[PDB]
């Protein structure tokens, strides 16, 4: 009964997968990412401690965020001191950020945390944005307490006004105005307020924040956006970059104002225009045309073949059907193969293969 | 939803009802169809008053008797609170029916908490705008006005405007509370008290306290308009033998009686002057005193008597004055030397505690007072002040007491003690006597309430046992039960804590109130719990002083300086307006995210009716058993009559009073099953009292946490609140907590 | 208004409802 009760457990997470639908959902981002910096991170219950598990995490997700968002921005802020202190600039480049975390990691957690500090320079830095981005604060709280110098609900409106959405991920227990904002931030929905249970658990809402959050139906910011695909260029002699003034043996050319830059994506110096890769966009086109849940067959009907049809391996012969099928093509999959096409490709081979 | 009961379709405001809530509306139909009396128990998590308020309403507007209905509560934010979820009721209904049915609810109370004149509702006092309200109403001021226009006395514009309009049209059909009302009151000019008490009468549903329907000084008036037929509620009853007993209770003091020396000269002079100047004002009352009139047919509907009858209307003779005290100037002999008697009897060295008739056998031994003319003592009063002009009562106001005091001890003989105590405070330098007169059966204020209507329901969230309520107040029940709330997750975590974390026991007792190893684990428990809760935390202490004392030690030590830290500080002061204040800082500190901690008495003014839910109330410290003053003479005194006459125990009793505050400051922590918290007990005592908890405590309650250390209570919390803080599985309630409309169909059909 | 708004019982309201838009992404692009 032991190996049925796994099974039943594949099935119950295999559940929730079912349920998927092509929501709309924002590619353009820009995040602000505010870490807490307090007394209350001194604790222990996270070795070695919240401020180290908290800052490696982050680091992460940077690495995350950037990989799957090329063509996003992240600033980064802290509190320390009943204060907001900024520490990152809203850009383009990972390495920046990655610097200004590994720079934090010294520096002793101490003080009150201020969320209406946060909250203020995270809106003074998401003004400069266009209208067709969209604007996310990702908080990381761990105190009980909120010492604020101002009115909290002044600014909760203000964020609603502006159309910023928070999502706060606490450490020991809810907090009232944490659960006011992040619901009257997102129309009502009270999902994107998270209390982690352990160090795992916390990686999985790390990781989970890093997809696109859907859009709302009423809020359009429908509009058409002048980006530019420069061509690489390469030369015998360095030359002067136009956005750090320093040596680099070759760089991009824009399209618009031919001034060179080191790396992409980035707005070119000159002419803000953006500029960026064919392939910045194809990594955001399977969260447009997400790939359809598989079910797995009963074991009642006949199977089609002995072997995987996209890794040609013997499935196992035991109760239960080790099998998964898609529905738009109707070819069976393993299991070990099912999370690699749902995880990693977005693409199924057998409806490629399938001619029309 | 609108679903069907076996013949009464009943319209619930929700989308969602509990199974508890359906359960306690057969349960109440049921009592109501069979008649007869009966106790319900609901737990504190699950919506009680939308779903009484629902299916009565439903069964007046169904059945063709129409029974009014009765609503009586203890305190008036409750009348409020139960007055907006009946307006949010009417809407529903009034959405679902297409119209607006002929219905009219009103709210009743004091004319300090209703009235609008710019310069009489800015008293500190009720009485003040009681006294100031009958000068601008009585009538005298209206007569005066009309004989002559040069009068310089003045009239109250929002009661003048009253008579122009009929009582039909005081105001629109619906429900009105309080808030609503002044609003309309104010846009209009007109006065909400005098609205509800000229519409008692005619409104569907009436929503008062229980000093309204027990007390005999202002219950007799409101009572003489409700009709015999109508359902009684009496919401949040357990804590009605104290309203019971302290209806029919005086204390008089040596102040007291020096004052009224002083009122008795003033009225001996009034009637002095009016006899010299106006003489015909006293033979007319003389001459209508002969008949047998009495006050109802001397005094206008329009006035009332000067002293509030303070007997139940049953005990009030029928018979003409004595003659005694028929003249005016035999009536202020007889009292003054009344009066003498008293002051001469406040002399003793030593408790004295004695029977009505031997007090009144010692009264006609001593000097010539007897039984038949001290009972008309409050109405012969209230009839000559009456009389006498006396627009300036100021002097007059001390006889009151004393005539209270007389018509009371000559009307009842059983059931009630009078103490005499050399020592009102035993912390003085000098003796202060007083003189109590107590009621010590609870019974007798509530028979006539039991007797007068047919089906009563007492229902509550924390009344057990219910097997001693019928004992106490003598009368019985068709069904008397409990409802065990269908949690599919634990939300609220009951522990009790008996020792600090160093392992020594910890107890509330009195005398060991300051003691440094009992005060610092307090101390300790009270900082870890503060450190640990997100938003909110109430602490109740079993006596104002205790928690005076011990904050005072707890000053001193510094603990409270670590408090600071993580929270605010809101202190329970004497002072109600102060308290309100305090909790209205409270509730905005916990709902801005700062985080509060708020210290009141398990007995005092925030445990009856201020509830603590979600944001507001995370956790909650019962510093001690809320025990009574063992050494307090009433108390004993009590505890003695209900061991001989109703065979209870003086610790059953003793421990039941106790576990009942507990338990009323437990419940005021849920108001849905979304909602939790933390209810620790923090005295050794408890370990033993869970059998005498609520049912849906006591289940809730583990056998790991009844006897628990602070360390390991704090962890439990921590592991609690975290467990808590992770979204529900819809599944795991979709059918087992939460019914929809198709599932309770199905429950049903099951059932049938 | 603000009283009855705090005295309801939300828990027993109707769940809250995503009201997130769908798009249907159409694909026909002419060659180079
Ligand atoms: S009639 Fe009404 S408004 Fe006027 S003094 Fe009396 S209670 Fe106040
Ligand atoms: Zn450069
Ligand atoms: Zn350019
Ligand atoms: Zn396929
Ligand atoms: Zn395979």
């Amino acid at each position: 009964a032991s190996l049925v009760a796994s099974i039943v457990e594949a099935r119950k997470k295999r559940t929730a997968k079912k349920n998927i639908t092509p929501y709309q959902r924002g590619i353009i981002r820009s995040l602000i990412l505010t870490l807490d910096c307090s007394e209350a991170m001194l604790e222990k219950d996270l070795r070695p401690n919240r401020h180290a598990m908290i800052i490696q995490y982050a680091i992460d997700f940077v690495h995350e965020f950037f990989d799957q968002n090329p063509i996003s921005q992240m600033g980064i802020i802290i509190m320390r001191n009943g204060l907001a202190q900024l520490v990152s600039q809203v850009s383009g480049n990972p390495q920046d950020h990655i610097d200004a975390l590994k720079s934090i990691r010294k520096q002793e957690p101490k003080g009150n945390p201020s969320l209406q500090n946060a909250l203020e320079m995270a809106r003074g830095l998401l003004l400069p944005v266009p209208a067709h981005c969209t604007r996310e604060v990702l908080i990381v709280f761990g105190s009980l307490s909120t010492t604020d110098p101002g009115d909290i609900h002044q600014t909760i409106d203000s964020l609603v006004s502006e159309k910023i959405r928070v999502k706060v991920l606490g450490l020991s227990a809810q907090v009232a105005i944490c659960k006011e904002l992040c619901k009257a931030t997102n129309y009502g929905d009270e999902s994107f307020y998270k209390i982690l249970l352990d160090e795992t658990h916390l990686k999985e809402l790390f990781n989970e924040a890093v997809t696109p959050l859907p859009v709302n139906k009423i809020n359009k910011g429908f509009t058409l956006v002048k980006m530019g695909f420069p061509t690489r260029i390469f030369e015998d002699t360095p030359t002067f970059c136009s956005c750090h003034s320093k040596l680099v043996y070759g760089g991009y050319f824009c399209p618009n104002c031919h001034s060179k830059v080191c790396s992409l994506p980035t707005v070119c110096p000159c002419c803000d225009l953006m500029l960026i890769l064919s392939t910045h966009l194809a990594r955001s086109y399977h969260h447009l045309m997400p790939l359809k849940t598989f079910a797995e067959v009963p074991t009642t009907e006949k199977f089609r073949s002995e072997d995987c049809f996209s890794c040609q391996s013997r499935f196992p012969i035991l109760l239960t059907s080790s099998r998964y099928r898609c529905e738009d093509c109707k070819q069976e999959f393993c299991v070990d193969c099912d999370v690699f096409i749902h995880e990693i490709l977005h693409n199924c081979p057998g409806c490629e293969s399938k001619p029309v | 939803m609108k679903f069907y009961i076996d013949d009464l379709p009943v319209l619930f405001p929700y989308p969602k009802i509990y199974p508890e809530q359906y359960n306690y509306m057969c349960d109440i139909k049921k009592t109501l169809d069979v008649g007869g009396n009966s106790i319900l128990e609901m737990p504190s998590g699950t919506g009680k008053t939308v779903s009484l308020l629902s299916l009565t309403i439903a069964y007046q507007m169904h059945y063709p008797e129409h029974r009014k209905i009765i609503y009586c509560s203890r305190t008036m934010s409750e009348i409020e609170k139960a007055l907006v979820e009946l307006e949010n009721l009417m809407d529903y209904r009034t959405k679902e029916l297409g119209y607006q049915e002929d219905f009219r609810g009103l709210g009743l109370t004091s004319r300090k908490n209703l009235c609008l004149h710019p310069e009489v509702s800015k008293e500190r006092k009720g009485t003040v705008v009681d006294e100031k309200c009958r000068r601008m109403t009585n009538g005298q001021a209206k007569r005066k006005l009309e004989e002559d226009p040069e009068a310089n006395v003045e009239l109250c514009e929002y009661h003048e405007n009253l008579y122009n309009i009929e009582v039909e049209d005081y105001l629109p059909k619906g429900v009105f509370s309080f808030e609503k009302l002044l609003k309309y009151c104010e846009e209009k000019t007109l006065c909400p008290y005098f609205i509800v008490r000229r519409m008692i009468s005619l409104c569907n549903i009436i929503i008062y306290s229980y000093h309204y329907l027990l007390d005999p000084k202002i219950a007799e008036r409101v009572s003489n308009e409700v009709s015999k037929d109508s359902i009684v509620i009496f919401d949040e009853a357990h804590n009605i033998d104290n309203v019971c007993i302290e209806s029919l209770s005086l204390d008089l003091t040596t102040d007291a009686l020096r004052r009224a020396t002083r009122g008795a000269n003033a009225l001996d002079e009034r009637i002095s002057e009016v006899r010299k100047v106006d003489s015909q004002k006293l033979q007319d009352e003389y001459e209508k005193l002969v008949q047998g009139l009495h006050s109802a047919d001397i005094l206008t509907d329009q006035e009332e008597p000067f002293v509030e009858t303070p007997v139940l209307p049953q005990d009030l003779l029928t018979e003409a004055i004595p003659g005694n005290i028929r003249r005016a100037e035999h009536f202020v002999s007889f009292l003054k030397r009344l009066i003498e008697y008293l002051k001469t009897r406040m002399k003793v060295l030593h408790v004295i505690s004695e029977t009505p008739k031997s007090f009144l056998q010692h009264l006609k031994q001593l000097t010539f007072i007897e039984r038949k003319p001290l009972r008309f003592c409050s109405e012969r009063l209230s009839l000559l002040v009456r009389t006498l002009e006396v627009t300036e009562v100021e002097d007059f106001t001390a006889l009151k007491d004393i005539a209270t005091f007389a018509t009371l001890i000559s009307t009842y003989e059983e059931g009630f003690l009078l103490i005499i105590e050399p020592y009102e405070i035993e912390n003085a330098a000098v003796p202060n006597p007083i003189m109590r007169f107590t009621c010590l059966d609870a019974s007798i204020a509530i028979k006539p309430v039991f007797e007068r209507f047919s089906s009563v329901i007492i229902t509550s969230g924390t009344i057990s046992p219910l097997d001693m309520y019928p004992r106490m107040l003598n009368f019985k029940t068709v069904l008397q039960k409990s409802y065990a709330m269908t949690l599919a997750k634990k939300s609220f975590l009951p522990m009790i804590i008996t020792k600090g974390s160093d392992q020594v026991a910890i107890s509330s007792r009195f005398e060991i109130r300051n003691d440094p190893s009992i005060v610092r684990n307090y101390g300790s428990m009270l900082v870890e719990f503060a450190k640990i809760t997100p938003d909110g935390m109430v602490v109740f202490f079993p006596s104002y002083l205790y928690m005076e004392s011990i904050v005072s030690m707890w000053q001193t030590m510094g603990i409270l300086d670590e408090v600071w830290k993580h929270k605010l500080i809101l202190v329970e002061t004497p002072d109600a307006q102060e308290t309100s204040l305090a909790l209205e800082t409270y509730r905005k500190a916990c709902s801005n995210g700062r985080g509060a901690i708020l210290l009141s008495v398990a007995r005092g003014k925030v445990s009856e009716g201020i509830d603590f839910d979600h944001q507001y109330g995370r956790t909650v410290l019962m510093i001690g058993i809320p025990f009574q003053y063992t050494e307090s003479r009433i108390l004993k005194a009590r505890l003695e009559f209900m061991r001989e006459n109703y065979r209870i125990r003086e610790n059953d009793f003793l421990s039941f009073d106790a576990m009942r505050h507990a338990a009323q400051c437990l419940g005021r922590v849920l108001r849905g099953k979304d909602d939790y918290g933390v209810m620790v007990l923090a005295d050794r005592r408890f370990s033993r009292k869970r059998s005498q908890l609520p049912k849906w405590i006591a289940q809730g309650l583990s056998d790991a946490d009844l006897n628990l250390s602070t360390d390991m209570a704090i962890s439990n919390t921590k592991q609690f609140l975290r467990t808590m803080a992770q979204p529900t599985d819809p599944k795991d309630q979709e059918g087992v907590s939460v019914w929809s409309y198709e599932d309770l169909i199905k429950h049903q059909n099951s059932r049938k | 208004n603000d009283e009855r708004n705090e005295l309801k019982i939300d828990d027993l309201n109707e769940s809250y409802k995503t009201n997130y838009a769908i798009i249907h992404l159409k694909r026909n692009a002419h060659e180079k």
